[PDB]
């Protein structure tokens, strides 16, 4: 074992981009590259140093001399936006790099959709309550997610994700806010308060409704 | 092609557990098999394989002595033997066919921990219009406190995909687990007509068919 890759590295959306992958090792086994989308499973982009399987794109191309390997990706698109993997056979030994995460600047922005829900009528009779705020298709995946109960900030109770790739390359996540019932009943409502980008949406929600 | 990996799931630390890979599509005897694990937020890390024959082939240091991989070419079928099971070994492991690793497996997932599993409660999202484009209405299932992953959910019974959002989860301090699934509905049908999450956590054999009604 050994392979070393950068850890990140970004392009400009049609620029040409190059990962390089530099352990020993491939000072001549022949070394292939393969693509992780995040919830997804690895593909391989390059095989045997250059060659490239039949569905993928002409503008991946790889180079191999003897200390490096290189991936280039020559137009990039907002789609080559994964992790990619570094592999080769030592011996007796596949060896993985550490991969690479590539981010495609500059996408244009998207803002985010908030909805949030009051607990349901049945976790309150349960004697438990949570509010739940979903957040989709935003771009840049950076938000900022904060409660309050009436126009006072809470602290305590809250769970965010970090945000997620979806399909169609925006992101998403959720914030839960677990609440008592007596503390659902005690306000005239709570407030779901998403920054993206400087911008902010607030989601608000009644216990008399 | 297929690599349909199974027999994943929650282990206790000192456990055992047999990962079951089932190929087709390909002719399974021609082709070297492997395994290849994928801790959480970490690289792949590369875990054995074995020729098309029976010799195998070497293993990653760090299972040697431990797992043991083998075959079945008539059953079209590669196998990976865990034991002695430590934190360390918790990871989605995939089925990846070849030298050059030219297909892999959506992968299952092992968990090693001394933690108990929990089911999950699940409580219906009454429908909304506030945030939903158009005449249309969003509701969902909140699906909280389980562990360890994952659920799958799904809305009536598989006929309704259009319009289904499932977030991925968040892990929280407690340790466990909770996510939401909802879907956009026309309002003009809000009733009459029915919407039911399907939430499913095999690690605690636990399935609930929640009905969503109006509020």
């Amino acid at each position: 074992s050994v392979l070393t890759q950068d850890p990140a590295v970004s392009v400009a959306l049609g620029q040409t981009v190059r990962i390089t992958c530099q352990g020993d090792s491939l000072r001549s086994y022949y070394a292939s590259w393969y693509q992780q989308k995040p919830g997804q499973s690895p593909l391989v982009v390059i095989y045997q140093d250059t060659n490239r399987p039949s569905g993928i794109p002409e503008r991946f191309s790889g180079s191999n001399s003897g200390n490096t390997a290189t991936l280039t990706i020559s137009e990039t698109q907002a789609m080559d936006e994964a992790d990619y993997y570094c592999q080769a056979w030592d011996s007796n030994t596949a060896v993985f790099g550490g991969g690479t995460k590539l981010t495609v600047l500059g996408q244009p922005k998207a803002a985010p959709s908030v909805t949030l829900f009051p607990p349901s009528s049945e976790e309150l009779q349960a004697n438990k309550a949570t509010l739940v705020c979903l957040i989709s298709d935003f771009y840049p995946g950076a938000v900022t997610v904060a409660w309050k109960a009436d126009s006072s900030p809470v602290k305590a109770g809250v769970e965010t994700t970090t945000p997620s790739k979806q399909s169609n390359n925006k992101y998403a996540a959720s914030s839960y806010l677990s609440l008592t019932p007596e503390q659902w009943k005690s306000h005239k409502s709570y407030s779901c308060q998403v920054t993206h980008e400087g911008s902010t949406v607030e989601k608000t929600v009644a216990p008399t409704e | 092609v297929q690599l349909l990996e199974s027999g994943g799931g929650l282990v206790q630390p000192g456990g055992s557990l047999r990962l079951s890979c089932a190929a087709s599509g390909f002719t399974f005897s021609w082709y070297v098999m492997g395994w290849v694990r994928q801790a959480p937020g970490k690289g792949l890390e590369w875990v054995s394989s074995i020729y098309p024959s029976g010799g195998a082939t070497n293993y990653a240091d760090s299972v040697k002595g431990r797992f043991t991989i083998s075959r079945d070419n008539s059953k079209n079928t590669l196998y990976l033997q865990m034991n002695s099971l430590r934190a360390e070994d918790t990871a989605v492991y995939y089925c990846a066919r070849g030298n050059y690793f030219d297909y892999w497996g959506q992968g299952t997932l092992v968990t090693v921990s001394s933690a108990s599993t929990k089911g999950p409660s699940v409580f219906p999202l009454a429908p909304s219009s506030k945030s939903t484009s158009g005449g249309t209405a969003a509701l969902g299932c909140l699906v909280k406190d389980y562990f360890p992953e994952p659920v799958t959910v799904s809305w009536n019974s598989g006929a309704l995909t259009s319009g289904v959002h499932t977030f991925p989860a968040v892990l929280q301090s407690s340790g466990l687990y909770s996510l939401s699934s909802v879907v956009t509905v026309p309002s003009s049908s809000l009733g009459t007509q029915t919407y039911i999450c399907n939430v499913n956590h095999k690690p605690s054999n636990t399935k609930v068919d929640k009905r969503v009604e109006p509020k």
